[PDB]
RNA sequence: GUGGCCUAUCGAUCCUUUAGUCCCUCGGAAUUUGAGGCUAGAGGUGCCAGAAAAGUUACCACAGGGAUAACUGGCUUGUG
RNA sequence: GCCCUGAAAAUGGAUGGCGCUCAAGCGUGUUACCUAUACUCUACCGUCAGGGUUGAUAUGAUGCCCUGACGAGUAGGCAGG
RNA sequence: AAAUAUGUAAGAAGUCCUUGUUACUUAAUUGAACGUGGACAUUUGAAUGAAGAGCUUUUAGUGGGCCAUUUUUGGUAAGCAGAACUGGCGAUGCGGGAUGAACCGAACGUAGAGUUAAGGUGCCGGAAUACACGCUCAUCAGACACCACAAAAGGUGUUAG
RNA sequence: GGAAUACUGCCAGCUGGGACUGAGGACUGCGACGUAAGUCAAGGAUGCUGGCAUAAUGGUUAUAUGCCGCCCGUCUUGAAACACGGACCAAGGAGUCUAACGUCUAUGCGAGUGUUUGGGUGUAAAACCCAUACGCGUAAUGAAAGUGAACGUAGGUUGGGGCCUCGCAAGAGGUGCACAAUCGACCGAUCCUGAUGUCUUCGGAUGGAUUUGAGUAAGAGCAUAGCUGUUGGGACCCGAAAG
RNA sequence: GAAAUUGUUGAAAGGGAAGGGCAUUUGAUCAGACA
């Protein structure tokens, strides 16, 4: 018959990383979270307890519960046409901060600098990202730099 | 009730444009260029016919 | 890419409308180029584009747009009051060019009056076909089909 | 009226509005409440939860007299006083002008205490009383009086 | 006689006629799930700071 | 051909007409109709939606809740509508002076309020006077108190009540509403 | 048999109760005959009350 | 540290039985037995969301099925 | 590359047929031309949406009118007749 | 260690300055969580679009499917059996493939005019027995995707290398 | 060294021939040409002219010619099928009624609602009138004994149509019903704490608990009617082998 | 005194079915306006 236990599949999932076994490094355990932080979730092979299962490899999610060597993490999964709300208990050793908004931080930093910057003198400040624009004329000199021909080439074999 | 198209009807191409009267009537549409004497360098010319 | 072109307001075959180009919709033209001929618009082709096919969408109609008091009226808060204003900011991608290039409904051609000019349309410019980018082409295409 | 239903609308359709493939037979999935454990589960374990089983003990020859007992709150203990004369008894709130109030007369066992009574003194005569609907009655300077 | 197995055919087309819905968002989440010994104190926090402002 | 993004020929959905033949909801239909097309008054706007509602979307609003709306600070003065029945309650020992437009009023609701110095109009007295809607107040009453409510989204977990006729020891508390009887819930 | 979120119904007519139907169509006839009865009875027995 | 390093090692209603609470009821009023309830387990359904169940018909019957076998034909050609 | 040998099935027979050999065959290039219920413009029918109009002395404010878009369909649903 | 698919973020429910509550927490007014007051408006925080968005009740039919491209399992193979994503047929006419449920083009209110798609223009049959450079002669030539089949090995046939 | 031409592109350059269409029905708009008056191809056709006034146009019908068109109904992935029913015509021929209910809608009254079991009355199975009860609703929660819904403008916070103030407007502030989310308070059940007092075992005040309920928190229901859906009934119509 | 079905008379068509759709010719037949 066919088998769905809880860790099938994870064959490769759950395996360390190559000559990175052993134990953890303790600045895992150092680091702090609290609720509305922003974390994704990779699960290590070698702490089997609070371990998640293997759907939310991968994913990313935001606290909403502290514990005393676990978080509680909030996940959106789709089931069916909809979304529903799963709620995930898993110890540090697992989660780590996302960058995803982290870098979005300075952005929100470097706008009020330049907003105050340009306030008691400058109009429209464009705090907007643009995406990439097409590249405007240029001059290419040749001093120095005079084209070379090229031609394609016989088929040959060398083997 | 009825669009009538400008650049073929005179009358609603002056309704909206009214700069269609002086572009006409300069001849704007055959402006003549003024003439220029500048002359390729020897580099492109040689490249051009370069083998 | 049937997502892509309704999101650029092509619901039929022969309809057209202008992009700006940016990195954002370099990669949606890509996704769609089995299904579309695109290329640059000269001055000539935007004015006769706009003068005949030029209809503005007015509280959700398509109204033709025979007098320059309906385009005032619909976009005089972003400086533009006549049909060759509006032309201005599409050939000259302005600041304004997103709400002026909306306000426009998708244009209606027909089919091409001298035909397409190949056996065969559904294979790239390139390969003797009809679809994909064909740059200054674009002119002799939309002027035959408009 | 038969003008009005759908069945004159199906004249001509064929299969009535019933289908071509599944078609109406007589009774497919049993009769009645056939199969509520077996392939009527789901419809059982949810929109009729607790269904199966038996919960509490049995009491023989059951008399529904024993159990009369209405409840009657005091927001609305002053409607049991006719109309013309509330007006005159809530503005001489005072003691030896206290109205009666015969609540077993209007039909009512026990006397509960949910809303707020204006602060009249008032004399209530029940078979029954929770402990706050006294309160609340001593409160506004009237007396509850026990009968059978 | 045998019959098909299982499919996925045509349940995509099905989920997006009306689906692929995003979870609305609500101001003040359900505390289902928080710790204990947190809500015990955080009620006891809400119920001074709202006789101060009151009191105010 | 046309790739269609939404459904064609949709009806919006929203009633542009009672569903009534009451020949007098239709006057008073007519009456707002002109007011709302030149006035631009967002009242108006809002008065001629309600009279084509049905009848548990307009839920009665009694006596006491009109009390309390008229307790808020600076509302003591205003002129309060309701779009439907107005109703009595005796639980309230007390009314202030206040005038109320309804479609209709129950016999002892136009008792208290006359009472108490205040007085009942009609919708159509109402326009005269506040051709705008000048220094009004609109109540609505609840619609989730209705009984057929509680039956809506019944499921696991739901906390909703059982569509069920006999109510009793013997009624749906067995086996999956208690731990001792397989489940509960 | 057993669909949708309905109330459970019992309703006993697994018997021949066709034939045990009783509809009062003589409302109006015996109201009449009752009438008449205690007309004819008040004139038997005198001015007895 | 709330069993086995992790991923399997298992079971409703009715009934019986045990533990707990010594609490509620036996409806004319009481005492004591007995019985019935409340909370938590056990006795088992392996067809494992869980009817209590041996054959034969070459004497045969009915409703159906080309959703399905015993001939041709069609596709295939291992085998010949 | 093209052609030929290798290349044997049972009623009479099918590049669709006739027929075609610097093709009316094969590979490739350039133009003109033919025609779908598709595209463009116009009229008409209906549907949906957004609007205008109660002021008597003339009849339908569920009336009249302005504007834009849309139209395949078994099982099945609803509406007007 | 790709490609294609896949999670999250791109602001007002946001950022910053000051200081109120608690039975939680800290050696500690330490922290945590929730608040009072002040400052910052929609180039307010990328692109494009949006016959408006959100929400509720109720009920029909259906629960035998099949085909095509790509990925793919069993089998010598099958117009065989079984999966993956998408598009179709079923439920659908119309132009093309002579003919055909699924291929190509294109989806349908009633009409007029114009222009095209796929496919075609010796005759049947509407449209060049058009133009241009070559190749091929078969006593079983060849002739247009899905598609209605042909191989290994050979020829001083002829052509180019 | 000076031109020409080809190719590609542009013109708010001019002009000839052909086909289809004429929707609207006082005026109103935007423009053009003009010193002016006025005119115009400027928000949809007018002017002139001929023949005939009837089977001439046209309709209907039969036939002929060009192209096209397989037999309907049914089950099915697939029917013109070498799958089944059907020789022809007339008349008859299949989702009904009832008891109890869900959603929705209309109507009356409304913290109530229901006259019709029955009585009164009558122009007599109608219409009209009426007492007392009873049903449902207005209190829930426990197996039960039993107990029983306001600390507070019937709470706080966020979002809210409308209204109010100021403002030309844009906006700002105030008040905020319905409804949505959330934190509290109240009533019953469960598990704890056990005051004043005692038939010394009764009494259960007070304060708690990741527990629980189809609850409270200025009521909404009752009755009649209709489409649709549910169950029992012959139950859409016709059909077994049996007992 | 209907239909299936049948006789007579009149008209029309018919080279291995008949019937149908679009368009027009021919024959027969017919309404409308002569303001
Ligand atoms: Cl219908
Ligand atoms: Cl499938
Ligand atoms: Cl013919
Ligand atoms: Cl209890
Ligand atoms: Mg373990
Ligand atoms: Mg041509
Ligand atoms: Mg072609
Ligand atoms: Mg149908
Ligand atoms: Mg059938
Ligand atoms: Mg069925
Ligand atoms: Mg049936
Ligand atoms: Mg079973
Ligand atoms: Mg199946
Ligand atoms: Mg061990
Ligand atoms: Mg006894
Ligand atoms: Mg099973
Ligand atoms: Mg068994
Ligand atoms: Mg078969
Ligand atoms: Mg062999
Ligand atoms: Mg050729
Ligand atoms: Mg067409
Ligand atoms: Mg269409
Ligand atoms: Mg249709
Ligand atoms: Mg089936
Ligand atoms: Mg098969
Ligand atoms: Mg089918
Ligand atoms: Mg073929
Ligand atoms: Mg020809
Ligand atoms: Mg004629
Ligand atoms: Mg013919
Ligand atoms: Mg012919
Ligand atoms: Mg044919
Ligand atoms: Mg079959
Ligand atoms: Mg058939
Ligand atoms: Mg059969
Ligand atoms: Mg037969
Ligand atoms: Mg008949
Ligand atoms: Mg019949
Ligand atoms: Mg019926
Ligand atoms: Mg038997
Ligand atoms: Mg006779
Ligand atoms: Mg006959």
């Amino acid at each position: 018959g066919k088998s769905h236990g809880y860790r099938s599949r994870t064959r490769y999932m759950f395996q360390r990383d190559f000559r990175k076994h052993g134990a953890v490094h303790l600045s895992t355990y150092l680091k702090v979270y609290k609720v509305g932080d922003i974390v994704d979730i990779k699960a290590n092979g070698s702490i089997q307890k609070g371990m998640p299962h293997k759907f939310y490899q991968g994913k990313t999610g935001v606290v909403y519960n502290v514990t005393k060597s676990s978080v509680g993490v909030i996940i959106n999964k789709m089931v069916g046409n909809r979304y529903l709300e799963k709620r995930l208990n898993l110890r540090v050793e697992h989660i780590k901060h996302s960058k995803c908004r982290q870098e979005f931080l300075e952005r929100v930093k470097a706008n009020a600098a330049k907003r105050a910057e340009a306030k008691a003198q400058g109009v429209a400040v464009q705090l907007k990202r643009q995406p990439a624009q097409p590249r405007e004329s240029r001059i290419v000199s040749t001093e120095g730099n005079v084209p070379q021909t090229l031609a394609p080439v016989p088929y040959e074999t060398f083997i | 009730v009825l669009k009538k198209n400008p650049l073929k009807n005179k009358q609603v191409l002056l309704r909206l444009n009214p700069y269609a009267k002086v572009f006409a009537a300069e001849k704007l549409g055959s402006k003549k260029a003024e003439k220029t004497g500048t002359k390729p360098a020897a580099v492109f010319t040689e490249t051009l016919k370069h083998d | 890419p049937r997502k892509v072109l309704q999101l650029l307001r092509l619901t039929r075959i022969n309809s057209g409308t202008f992009v700006k180009v940016t990195k954002a919709t370099l990669e949606l033209l890509k996704l769609i180029e089995p299904y579309v001929a695109y290329g640059y618009p000269s001055y000539s082709t935007i004015r006769q584009l706009v003068y005949k096919r030029g209809f503005g969408k007015i509280n959700k109609q398509r109204v033709p747009l025979s007098d320059n008091a309906i385009i005032e009226a619909n976009l005089g808060k972003y400086g533009i009051l006549s049909i060759d204003d509006l032309i201005h900011e599409i050939i000259t991608v302005g600041p304004h060019f997103k709400q002026a290039n909306n306000f426009l409904w998708p244009f209606k051609l027909s089919n091409p009056s001298g035909g397409w000019g190949v056996p065969r349309k559904f294979k790239h410019f390139i390969q003797g076909g009809s679809f994909g980018n064909r740059e200054e082409f674009i002119n002799k295409l939309v002027k035959s089909m408009n | 009226p038969s003008r009005f239903t759908k069945t004159r609308k199906h004249r001509g359709h064929v299969s009535a509005g019933k289908g071509r493939i599944g078609k109406h037979r007589k009774h497919p999935g049993g009769r009645g409440m056939a199969g509520g454990q077996h392939h009527h589960r789901i419809n059982m374990d949810k929109y009729h939860p607790g269904y199966f089983g038996k919960v509490g003990m049995r009491y023989f020859h059951k008399q529904q007299a024993h159990f009369w007992k209405p409840v009657l709150n005091l927001d609305k203990l002053w409607t049991l006083i006719p109309e013309d004369k509330r007006d005159q008894y809530l503005k001489s709130a005072s003691k030896e002008t206290a109205p009666v109030i015969d609540t077993l007369a209007a039909g009512y066992g026990k006397i509960l205490g949910k809303g707020r009574i204006p602060n009249v003194p008032v004399i209530v005569k029940a078979r029954f009383v929770s402990k706050l609907a006294e309160e609340k009655i001593r409160a506004a300077g009237g007396v509850v009086e026990l009968i059978a | 006689a045998k019959s098909k197995n299982h499919t996925a055919h045509n349940q995509t087309r099905k989920a997006h006629r009306n689906g692929i819905k995003k979870p609305k968002t609500y101001k003040y989440p359900s505390l289902k799930g928080v710790d204990p010994k947190f809500r015990r104190n955080h009620k006891h926090a809400l119920h001074g700071t709202a006789k101060a402002l009151a009191a105010a | 051909g046309i790739d269609h993004t939404s459904k064609q020929h949709k009806r919006s959905g929203h009633r542009t007409a009672p569903k009534s033949d009451n020949v007098y909801l239709k006057l008073l239909v007519k009456l707002y109709t002109f007011l709302a097309r030149r006035t631009d008054a967002p009242f108006n706007k809002v008065v001629l939606k309600a009279l084509f509602l049905s009848k548990i979307n307009r839920p009665p609003v009694s006596v006491s809740r009109i009390a309390r709306a008229l307790k808020q600070e600076g509302a003591a003065n205003k002129t309060v509508v309701v779009v439907g029945t107005v109703t009595d309650d005796a639980r309230i020992f007390e009314f202030p002076k206040t005038t109320v437009a309804a479609l209709r009023f129950t016999a002892g609701a136009r008792a208290k309020i006359v009472k108490a110095g205040g007085e009942c109009i009609t919708l159509d007295q109402l326009a005269v006077r506040a051709p705008k809607g000048q220094n009004t107040l609109i109540l609505r009453g609840p619609r989730n108190s209705r009984e057929a409510v509680r039956h809506f989204g019944m499921g696991p977990h739901k906390g909703k009540a059982p569509r069920i006729l006999s109510t009793g020891r013997k009624f749906e508390r067995a086996r999956g509403r208690r731990r001792s009887k397989g489940f509960k819930v | 048999a057993i669909s949708k979120n309905l109330p459970i119904l019992k309703n006993h007519f697994r018997k021949h109760w066709q034939e045990r139907v009783k509809v009062h169509f003589d409302q109006a006839g015996k109201k009449v005959s009752r009438r008449n009865a205690r007309a004819t009875r008040a004139a038997k027995i005198a001015p007895r009350p």
